[PDB]
């Protein structure tokens, strides 16, 4: 994969590992965020 | 039996790391003898530097440059080793060929 | 669909134009027409014609030049004659100076067909 | 009244970024190196122009019929 | 020189007086570093009294 | 064939020295030109259509400029000494079947996952000297490697007599009993062979080999029957292949990146190197550096490559010549 | 990563995304008035 | 270059001769050989990879056999003298407009229903003289026709001095007047000029021309100013790209008809005709009749090429090679 696989189908071609591939995708490269209106996960630790 | 690692051959054929007899669990222990030490929270840091255009993430334009070059390159770093508890009950049966 | 309506902004907006589409011709269609309404109960359409206001706008006839530089109209057909007049009003249907635009443009080429259609009558029967 | 080619452009973009504030790596385990159409976290400038234009119209002087006014 | 010339510009057109003026700033396609920059200019004032 | 690079590669052919411009006259031409401040190098090379430069090298940002020889990118084709091991049995044992498995690993494909098991074999018989089981088997084992149906080459396979000692007589899958005509034979020497070659389109790749030997019984034990040690190298394929496919991917550093995709349609580039002739490679590796916050390097090389004739003169021409126009320690090989 | 803890407990990891979906947009003339 | 063939037509590059079949060891050697009793004829030849063998002529089957030099086989570009009309005027009348016209006519494309127009202006002075008009003239046509910034050239302007009088004076773009010093001026050449060539994918052809005149008014008579006759070539294209291309077309004959067509998958034959040397061309026509109802002849024909230097001492050996093997009466040239 390079991105999130491509959502742009039919519906019969989003078979049991294009599921998986998109599920494996949000395993690997979702722990970096330029959120726009949050904090830091650090940051909110410290409050805590 | 992997003869891309494996480059020493056994005189009998194949690679010499395939004579080799391990036996690892001996018994039962109670607690994992053999375990992967992974650090808790230490995700790889998937990191790019670039400059006006990115490649990977597909992005035309950046706001913030690191250099002033088309460039984009990853920088990914993994910190991890692996424990074991008793290497006694564990024996292994090495061919002396690979000269230990 | 696109046929007379402005589909924008989540909503279906019409100026009132009908383009029924899609069928084909009177003696093509196993119905023989689109059954607009049963409202004569037989109410039938084809792919040309168009529907302003319950009035049929009809593609089979055609557009003397005796009506033509009377009652100004620019297509080459009253289906396309129709199609034309509509065309400010198709893109600012909650528009009251096209509303009115359009209801007085229609009148029009409904006295244009009619007086086609009473002149061929005579000369049919003359 | 989006075209399919304009959803294969919103689909074609970046969804992801990487960590951030040869790179020199510190902190250990929290490791940190040391009017463009997307904003580093997956969105897309939608730009609204709203302008009042021109129209020619026409004021029409008639007469009612049943009372002439 | 830059386009395509495999002969020399003559001596010619190196001389005092000539004037030299801006096209562009060409670059590769790949890694690519930058060139080229941004001229401006000032106004100047008048007077009259009273 | 697709090298690694340091950002970029571009290749120069040095078939000529004119020691200024307007002396280029035929393709392949080279002048190293430099100012009397020494602080640019560049080369104007005879192109098949003008005069070309190179970028133009800062003296101050040059990092190694070192330049090979033509025997230093030989590759040599390895070698076996396959003979009886004397501990076993001398003589062989007179109703064994006494086999040897090659055991090939770059096959048709990369991956030392990809092999290929070729063997001999020869039936020894009472009264048969160890000279008459070599003249048996180099045949048998040219006859399976050296054949004439074989998809690729594979092997050369020699014997060696025990009076010249020296000089290998080549078995292959024509030659006879009656052909190979001595009573010393004491090796079976089995060489490497120079894979086909292809420009730009089948890189020079060799599949290497390991001659095993197969378990053949006396007094009861299955003995391992022979010995295979690796002795030294005396041919090597020369170094026209890897300068022939080195001009066909640095010139689309400067020219056209696609070689044929699409032919009524393509820029036929004319190249200068004999693909049947050695050649010598200099490498000037330098960069480029700025003056700002952002300075650092944009790492460059330019390879030059002159014809080797035996003792190096073409290239120590192109040495003598860049080291008195930019004062480089280049060392003359 | 990490698929257990120490406590004995398993990383449930629960990703939601709006997929695109292929509808279509039909004008039917009704047959009892036109509308 | 797509020629015609009665039928097929094979072409063998013959870069060296021997005379023993076991002789041939580089590519390109080839052998005449035939019976003793003369009635077969065929040459074997070395391939770069394999010796091949011809067709077997037969020698009571053969129509003719005639060797062609290499002058034969030269495009001699064609030269138009430009000179002042002498009945008009000899010297340039004040204050009139000469403006010659260069009328092209295959200039792309095939037809002559493609054409291009090229032209030249001088406004002439009351102290002009002849000499000083075509001084004038010449460096205004290579104003308009050779500048460097078009994409072909298509004709070569040249001065002629009366006191040399057959040395050319090449004018250009680059060229001034103050570079022609000379006051004896007597005509204008304009000579045609060598079309680029890729071997397959272009063909050598050329573009004519013809120059005409505008009319000016010398005594109340709108007369054109100028007369242009052809006078006899001294510059000739080479052989060398018009045999390359002959050997490119019928290296599908016996080799593949998928040149390059998928560029990753096909078949490269390589082609032993050096573009740069020119080439002596024997041709042997000859036919196939069979035993009792084909009595249709397969009229075919095989061409041979030897590159000469001066004296044709290849093409005369290898015209010599062959009616001593065959008995044929091929002309030495």
């Amino acid at each position: 994969f390079l991105n999130f696989p491509r959502q742009m189908l039919p519906f019969s071609k989003k078979t049991k590992q294009w599921r998986k591939d998109c599920l494996l995708w949000a395993n690997q490269k979702t722990f970096f965020n330029y959120s726009l209106v949050r904090k830091s996960v650090i940051h909110k630790k410290i409050n805590y | 039996d992997d003869p891309v690692r494996n480059k020493i051959l056994h005189p009998m054929g194949g690679v010499a790391f395939s004579y080799r007899y391990d036996i690892w669990y001996i018994g039962t222990m109670d607690q994992p003898n053999i375990f992967k030490c992974k650090i808790k929270g230490d995700n790889e840091y998937r990191g790019y530097q670039w400059g006006i255009r990115n490649p990977f993430t597909g992005q035309k334009g950046n706001p913030y440059m690191s250099f002033d070059e088309d460039s984009a390159v990853i920088h990914r770093m993994a910190t991890l080793g692996v424990c074991v508890l008793d290497p006694t009950r564990t024996m292994s049966l090495i061919p002396a060929i690979l000269q230990g | 669909a696109f046929g007379g309506w402005l589909n924008t902004q989540g909503g279906d907006f019409t100026n009132g134009v009908t383009f029924i589409n899609e069928g084909g011709s009177h003696e093509e269609n196993p119905y023989q027409g689109i059954q607009i309404g049963v409202d004569g109960a037989p109410n039938l359409v084809e792919q040309g014609e168009v529907v302003y206001d319950d009035y049929v706008f009809s593609d089979r006839m055609e557009i003397p030049d005796d009506i033509r530089k009377e009652y100004k109209l620019r297509g080459k057909t009253f289906a396309k004659a129709a199609k034309s007049a509509q065309r400010e009003s198709e893109e600012r249907p909650n528009d009251p100076l096209s509303t009115k635009g359009l209801q007085a443009a229609m009148e029009r080429i409904a006295t244009a067909q009619e007086e086609a259609r009473q002149r061929k009558e005579a000369h049919r029967e003359g | 009244v989006l075209s399919p080619k304009d959803i294969k452009y919103i689909e074609t973009m970046p969804d992801y970024i990487g960590q951030g504030a040869d790179e020199i790596t510190v902190r250990d385990g929290t490791y940190f190196f040391d009017l463009l159409p997307y904003d580093l976290a997956g969105n897309l400038r939608v730009l609204r122009l709203y302008w009042k234009s021109k129209r020619k119209i026409l004021k029409v002087k008639s007469y009612d019929p049943e009372t002439g006014e | 020189l830059m386009g395509g010339n495999t002969q020399g510009v003559p001596a010619e057109r190196l001389q005092q007086g000539e004037r030299f003026s801006i096209e562009f700033a060409p670059v590769e396609k790949e890694l690519s570093r930058k060139v080229g920059d941004v001229r401006f200019t000032s106004p100047v004032s008048m007077r009259n009294e009273w | 064939m697709v090298i690694s690079i340091n950002q970029v590669r571009q290749l120069y052919v040095a078939k000529a020295l004119k020691a200024n411009t307007a002396a280029l006259t035929t393709a392949g031409d080279i002048v190293p030109k430099a100012d009397t401040a020494k602080t640019t190098l560049y080369f104007q090379s005879m192109s098949p259509a003008g005069i070309v430069a190179s970028d133009k090298i800062n003296l101050k940002h040059v990092l190694y400029a070192k330049a090979t020889p033509s025997e230093a990118l030989a590759h040599k084709l390895v070698r076996y000494s396959v003979t009886l091991d004397a501990d076993v049995s001398a003589t062989p044992v007179a109703g064994q079947n006494y086999i040897l498995r090659l055991a090939f690993r770059q096959y048709i494909g990369l991956s030392e996952e990809d092999q290929y098991f070729k063997y001999g074999e020869v039936i020894a018989r009472s009264g048969m000297t160890a000279s008459d089981f070599y003249k048996k088997m180099a045949i048998s084992l040219a006859k399976n490697l050296e054949n004439k149906t074989e998809s690729t080459p594979l092997v050369n396979i020699y014997l060696i007599s025990a009076a010249a000692a020296s000089t290998d007589v080549p078995v292959t899958s024509a030659t006879k009993e009656s052909d190979l005509t001595a009573t010393d034979y004491n090796q079976i020497i089995i060489e490497e062979t120079e894979q086909p070659w292809v420009l730009g389109m089948m890189p020079q790749a060799f599949i290497p080999f390991t001659p095993q030997f197969l378990t053949i019984t006396v007094d009861g034990e299955d003995r391992l029957w022979g010995v295979a040690t690796v002795v030294t190298p005396t041919k090597t394929v020369p170094d026209g292949h890897l300068i022939a496919d080195l001009e066909y991917f640095c010139m689309g550093a400067r020219g056209d990146i696609y070689r044929g995709m699409g032919y009524p349609n393509i820029i036929k580039t004319t190249y200068l190197v004999d693909p049947g002739a050695v050649y010598d490679v200099l490498d000037i590796h330098y960069f480029y550096t700025g003056s700002n916050e952002s300075v650092q390097k944009s790492e460059k090389t330019i390879t030059l490559v002159a014809v080797d004739d035996g003792s190096h003169t073409a290239m120590n021409a192109l040495i003598g010549a860049i080291n008195t126009a930019s004062g480089l320690t280049i060392a003359t090989l």
